[PDB]
């Protein structure tokens, strides 16, 4: 449901950062906010 | 005697937005020009008053809130806004009458391997009230299972670092923000514009 995909997004945001993709990480950050605020 | 704005605007480092700093300004004279020219600003919107009008007015107290956010987040520092910063880090009330001032601080706050010292809150159970400051570190519970203060599945730390680097696009570069609030109590106004009385 909602939560599996939330976990994956979180993990890729984290993974993006540790591989030097800070900016991309920040953009996934934004998606988390958007997704959790929602229905 | 003279209001210490220089020390707000020109501080070496700034606060994280989730742990935003507030400086009380009292008992002093204020030319609000030393500010207007401090730096090249990317934002300078006053709501109640205007700068030139400010040089005539006296207040009881002025409060200078300051922090660092991303360029693209600056627009959240306004009344009636929503988003990650307005919802969970720093919230202005709708009837706000002071000034929001922002500028690019890429040169000061960005670092080659990224600046992890500036933080924001990503996860919150509800929106902040105007001028609330939540410095909690409760692990957040996303699912139906309680976290019991343990980080894990559907259980996340609530804060993230910005990791500012000089080569990011400008929207993802750090901006220093100063929010001035102008307080008028029933009391002697000790903070006066430089062309008053
Ligand atoms: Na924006």
């Amino acid at each position: 449901d909602k939560l599996w995909i939330l976990q994956k997004i979180y993990e890729i945001m984290v993974r993006l950062d540790e591989e030097g993709h800070g900016e991309a990480s920040l953009m996934v950050s934004d998606l988390i906010y958007e997704f959790m605020k929602r229905d | 005697n003279l209001c210490p704005f220089h020390e707000v605007f020109n501080a070496t480092t700034f606060a994280s937005v989730y742990a935003w700093n507030r400086k009380r300004i009292s008992n002093c004279v204020a030319d609000y020009s030393v500010i207007y020219n401090f730096a090249p600003f990317s934002a300078f919107k006053c709501y109640g008053v205007s700068p030139t009008k400010l040089n005539d007015l006296c207040f009881t107290n002025v409060y200078a809130d300051s922090f660092v956010i991303r360029g693209n987040e600056v627009s959240q520092i306004a009344p009636g806004q929503t988003g990650n910063i307005a919802d969970y880090n720093y919230k202005l009330p709708d009837d706000f009458t002071g000034c929001v001032i922002a500028w690019n601080s890429n040169k000061l706050d960005s670092k080659p391997s990224g600046n992890y010292n500036y933080l924001y809150r990503l996860f919150r159970k509800s929106k902040l009230k105007p001028f609330e400051r939540d410095i909690s570190t409760e692990i957040y519970q996303a699912g139906n299972k309680p976290c019991n203060g343990v980080a894990g599945p559907n259980c996340y730390s609530p804060l993230r670092s910005y990791g500012f680097r000089p080569t990011y696009g400008v929207g993802h570069q750090p901006y220093r923000v100063v929010v001035l609030s102008f307080e008028l109590l029933h009391a002697p106004a000790t903070v006066c514009g430089s062309n008053s009385e």
